[PDB]
Parts: C-alpha cells; structure tokens; sequence
RNA sequence: CUAAGAAAUUCACGGCGGGCUUGAUGUCCGCGUCUACCUG
C-alpha cells in the first residue's frame, strides 16, 4: 500500500567548517598564512531610549525621567587592526555524497521505493543543475553575510586538497558574479562538476575556502552572536573558537544553499534558501506556503507514494532538500 | 512538570531558560532551548504531563520545585 | 486596511571607525608613522567631600570626621608627552548606500510603500541636503568632543580613497568653519558630492578623516571614558577607565557617530540654539530633557505613520530628519 | 554492657538526525595622599 514512513530523517551532505577571521593587507594577499586572528573584545556603550512608546504612558514628564537615566550596556564588538583593511574568512568544505539513502526510516517498502526514485532523478540528469548553483555560492561570497556589503573587492579563492596538497587552485571575483543570477563562466563549470562527481559519489572531494574582503583601515566586521543566557550585564557575545572570531558552521552553509528560485510569486526578489515550507524569516513570511501544493513534504508523498513525478524545476527542489538534510517523520 | 496559569490553549511549549528578544517589538522574551508538552486541552492549569506526570493532584501540587509558571509569553498557547 | 510592520531594522550606514590617537609637534606633514600612541597611565587622586549634603548631616563633627578620613582614588589618565602639542585623532569612515531598503521585515505591501516613499523622497530632492550637514561635522572638528574646546588651529584632513593610494584629498580649518551654521564654501559643496554619491549607491566612499589639534605642550587630552564593574567599594579601587585599543588612548566607534549625525536644527524649541544629534523622541542627554516630544506630533514615529500610511507628507525640513534617522537606524516595530 | 548482636543486590545495552539569533547606541565632571626611620 505503501503509506507514509512513521519516522524517517536524513544524514546532511555538504558539511562547513567553522569559519575564521583574520586580517592583513590587500598586497600580501598570496602569502596570507600568518595573519593574525582577528580578535574580539570588550567595550562599553551607552543608548538611550527608541522603543514606540503606547498611547496610554507618553506623558511628558515621564520620558526625560526615564531618559535622564540611561541603559549602560556592555558590547563585544571586533574590528580590524588599525593598519590592516582586508579581512580573509577562511573555511573548508567536504563533500559526503550519497544523498538518497536515509538515516532512520520504518518500511522497507518506502527505503527502497525512495532509492529507486532517487536514482532515476539521478539517472536521467545529472546532479549538473543542482551543482552549478552550489558553485555559485561558492563564488559570489554569500557566506560573508554583512561583511560583504560595501566592500571593496571581494576576491574569493578555492583550493582542492586531494591529499595535504593541493590538486587545483580557483581564484574569482565575488562582485563580478552577481548576487541574482547564475551566469554560466568557463571556471564555474570546472569547479560544479566537481561538486557533481562529489554529490554522485565518485570520489572524495574537500574544498578549502578563502574569502578576502576589503573593508578599510580600522572598520568593523561581523562575526556571529551566541547567548546570554542569565546586576552584570552584558549584551551581544559574539562567537569565537579560540579567540579569533568566526561565523557559525551554520550560518555559513546557510549561504551554501540559498538556491532555491523555483517557487510561487518570484518577482525577482532572488533566491532564497532551501527548506521544507520554504521559508525565511528576515522576510516575515513562508513561502511555499502548504495550501499551495507546491511545498516538500506534498511534493514528495506524490512522488515516492503516488509516482506523480512534478517537473524538474521541483525535482531539483526536493533533491536539494534531502541533501540538507533534516527530520521527517510525523513527530 | 508544572503548574501554569489558566489557559486552556493547546499543547503548550515550555522551558526555564528565557532570553529578552528586542528586536521584532511585538513579541518579548524568546524561550531557549526549549521542550515540548502536551496536556491536550485539559481543563485546570496544574495539566503539563511532560512524560511521566498527569494524574494525581496531589502528587503535582507535591511537584513544586518548577512550578508556578506565568505563562503570559511569546503566544497564548506558550508557557514559561 | 494597511497598518504598520511588526518587524523594522535598518542598518545604519556612515560606518565610522575607532577614532586612534597620537601625539606631535606641529610640522604635522609627515606624521604618518612616527608619531607614537598616548599611552593611558594611571594615577593617585585623594578628593575632600564636594557634592552637596542633605538637611540631615549638617554637624561640624561628623563633617570634620568625614574630612579626617579622606577619599582615596585610582584614576587613570592620558597626556600628551611633555615634548610636543598636538594630538592627532585619525579615523576612517565608511558610507554604505541603499538608505531606504530595510533588513527585516514582515508586510511586504508595507516594505513596498516605504520602498515607493523612499524613492519618491530620493528623485524628488537628492541626498545633497544630509549630504552638506555631514559634510559640516566631518569638516570642523566635531567629533573632537572635549578634545576641541580651548584650541588654536585644528587642521582637519580628509583623504578619500579607492585603492590604498588616495584619489582625493583635502583641508580644512576647523575654526573658520563655526558649530551653529551651515554656510556652503567652496569645498563643503564637493564634499556633499561625494558623500550624496555615496548614499545614493552610485559607488564605493572610503574617508580617511585625520584631525589635528594643537592643545598645548604636555596638556591633558580626553579620551572616551569606559566603565567599570561594581567590584569591592574600597580605598584603592579605580574609579575612572579609558578605553584603549592595543596600547594607544581611543574614542569609541559610536563617539564618533553621535557627532557626525548632529543635524537636526528643526526641533520647535529654537529659544536655545545648536544642531542637536538626530534621535527618535530627538533628545539630547546632556540637556537632559527631550525636544520632540509625542505630546505634540513633531515626532518621528508619528512622522512615519503620517508619511507612509495617510500620506501626509510633512514639511521638506521634517522630511530630512525621517530620513536622516532611517540613515542612523535601528527598530521601529508595533 | 550501646533500638547491641545478622546479612553479597547482580548480569546486558547505538541517543540520533536538522538548524541565520539578528538592528541601534555619548559614560559623564570634580580631586593634596601626607609625616618619620641605623638593615651588622
């Protein structure tokens, strides 16, 4: 009858590292091994108050009280060296392959049956069209979340580190490839069918990432924040592995696989990132939205249930989720 | 594995650790690592039954260690 | 109907950098590297009783036994070096560009009228307006806070860059140009042509602003005060911290912001003078009071409210301060 | 001259898959630390 697997998740591919920040010069680029690590640390700050106030407490005598004391916080913050301008995030990728086979499902019947519909997506396309898109996010530096606006020149450098060497180098320009559409270049196309061969599963491929962003002397990058979880104050600890600031493994990867442009009223509002009920939340709302029957979980009960194969502009959707992996079983 | 206020709502969601979220200025103090719940739409507050308790008044009212929580939150049916 | 978002960021734009400082005679031309730090040291102050008593405690005797057992201090401190009279505060400052388009939010009928009201404001009158009040508190030394009063000749630099060399550069004099008047010269109006480009995105604005101050031989310059803990209230304790960054006395990345975006001269109590920093419930702390207040509807979240929803477009001298506070940022949700 | 006298709990185990924590901020201003002293 094959009804629907009770529990079933799924091991990710693409795993990031964790990222790291340094900084130098633009002119030693091509012997930035010894940077050093761009540090964080304390400082104070002082604000005041521009919240919307209600209608019921805007009494006048009350605001400049309320103002006369302030909130006296106490920022981390990281920011370059005084005499260096280009910060290098460094990051390495690996490649696991393998995408269709789960990790913990119930039936038989539906294991088997989604590895033959895996399969032949494999079969008659290659993972080509779902590779020239990761490769992209490679390029254009994505994954610099807000350090990329207003830089300079963001040049971006990948390494393929077959054994401890390296097999073959990459360097392009993130401001030359745009942030909307997915051009097809002669060296975006010899690094996806390396993500290609490395998806289908035939080899092993590790990918280092190097990410220059010029931003000036003295100026402010953004790492990612953790929690404050429970006087001493304090607000906005950013994240740093041992002392040198770093951007999460998942938001980076986050910028990984914003891929997805196949969805309802695309206005040319760009693509956004890969889920079930696909969604983002700096735009407010879902899309993808499950009264639509363009979503994943229906897309995929009418494809590995039913065999209602959708068009390939979907088939390269759900295959992309199953690559994030994720939980889909009826919890 | 306590005793909230009287909403009678839904399946809540509950968890001690509680950071203030600022921005988004119509919801405050986002739940960390939270856990789920379920009383199913009972009647009275004292009905969490994380796993293991939901029967027995006087063994929950005997459960006071976390208890007591608010509930007034992020959404009516999420408790503190 | 349309009602406001739940959920409103923008970033700010007008990055500016840690101000660092230095010290150096005049003869300043070529005070690229030389010029060391001013290192912050620390000190030994013993106070007497000075704030003001109560009804209560108005005894000679206990006064006597609160001066009898004195008050004992660590401060810190920064001078120059005993040698030279000129500090130097250097800063790059960098402006963003797209000041309408936010970072978060929920409605997208709301995001799009902003959107439409943002470029309706931006081809209706260019950024040539904010863009010569910036270039005032870049010109004259603004941002020297305490640093600037009891001076001779604050020499300001500002380069601007496209590579690491400098495509142009240029001079002012920060005591020609006044504090409460924003007269247009000759080199204001090109600089609002800069940063106006800036803001309107049509490409990349690096301004390494240097400042030079001549105080005086061995004086005591002010750094940005710092604050510390509540540790154990003993006789030893510090009292005073400055902020520091790698041995050299700085001022704080938002020191300098909050002298920059001095503009608004439209609050309606104008029995006092002076271009107040831009705030929502525009107020400034030193005054401690609060000019724009919501009692009246000279606001900015009632300005907002009436711009976009109702489409009462208020004066063109209240439209620059909506805009110049979305270019500061912030939240502005329900 | 003791709520004294007395006492084997043991064997074996798959926790496990997924994730954007964002936006902004002025810490201000004032100060007397004195008096002495044999290290062979």
């Amino acid at each position: 009858i094959l009804s629907t697997a009770s529990v079933l998740a799924f091991e990710r591919k693409l795993d990031p590292s964790d990222a790291l920040m340094s900084a130098g010069a633009w002119a030693q680029r091509d012997a930035s091994q010894e940077w050093p690590a761009v540090t964080v640390r304390e400082k104070s700050v002082r604000g005041t108050i521009s919240n919307r106030l209600k209608t019921k407490d805007r009494d006048p005598a009350k605001l400049d009280a309320s103002i006369q004391s302030p909130n006296l916080q106490t920022v981390d913050v990281a920011n370059l060296p005084s005499d260096a301008d280009t910060l290098k995030v460094r990051f390495t990728l690996r490649v696991l392959g393998g995408a269709g086979t789960p990790s913990a499902c119930n039936d038989a019947a539906y294991r088997d049956k989604l590895l033959q519909t895996v399969a032949t997506y494999v079969n008659d396309q290659g993972f080509a069209e779902l590779a020239r898109r990761y490769a992209h996010n490679l390029a254009n530096a994505r994954f610099l979340w807000r350090n990329r606006v207003g830089a300079e020149a963001v040049e971006v450098r990948i390494n393929h580190i077959r054994q401890g060497e390296v097999a073959r180098a990459w360097r392009f320009d993130a401001l030359a490839i745009g942030l909307r559409d997915f051009k097809a270049d002669a060296e975006l196309d010899a690094l996806a069918e390396l993500i290609a061969s490395g998806l289908s599963g035939s080899g092993h491929v590790l990918l280092e990432v190097v990410a220059f962003a010029r931003i000036g002397d003295g100026q402010e990058v953004f790492p990612s924040q953790e929690l404050i979880l429970d006087k001493g104050q304090k607000s906005k600890t950013l994240y740093s592995v041992r002392d040198a600031a770093a951007i999460h493994s998942q938001k980076i990867g986050n910028a990984l696989r914003t891929i997805d442009t196949w969805y309802p009223d695309e206005d040319g509002l760009g693509p956004i990132a890969v889920e079930p009920y696909g969604s983002v939340t700096s735009q407010g709302k879902a899309y993808r939205q499950p009264k639509q029957k363009l979503d994943f979980y229906t897309l995929l009960d009418n494809w590995v249930l039913r065999d209602e194969a959708p068009a390939v502009e979907q088939q390269h959707y759900v295959i992309a989720n199953l690559i994030r992996g994720g939980v889909f079983g009826e919890a | 594995t306590m005793s909230t206020a009287y909403i009678i709502f839904n399946s809540s969601v509950a968890a001690v650790v509680d950071t203030e979220i600022a921005n988004g200025a119509n919801v405050t103090f986002s739940t960390v690592t939270v856990k789920e719940e379920i009383n199913a739409n009972r009647d009275f507050n004292l009905v969490n039954a994380q796993n293991g308790k939901i029967s027995r008044a006087k063994r929950w009212g005997n459960e006071a260690s976390k208890c007591e929580y608010f509930g007034r939150e992020i959404n009516p049916t999420e408790f503190f």
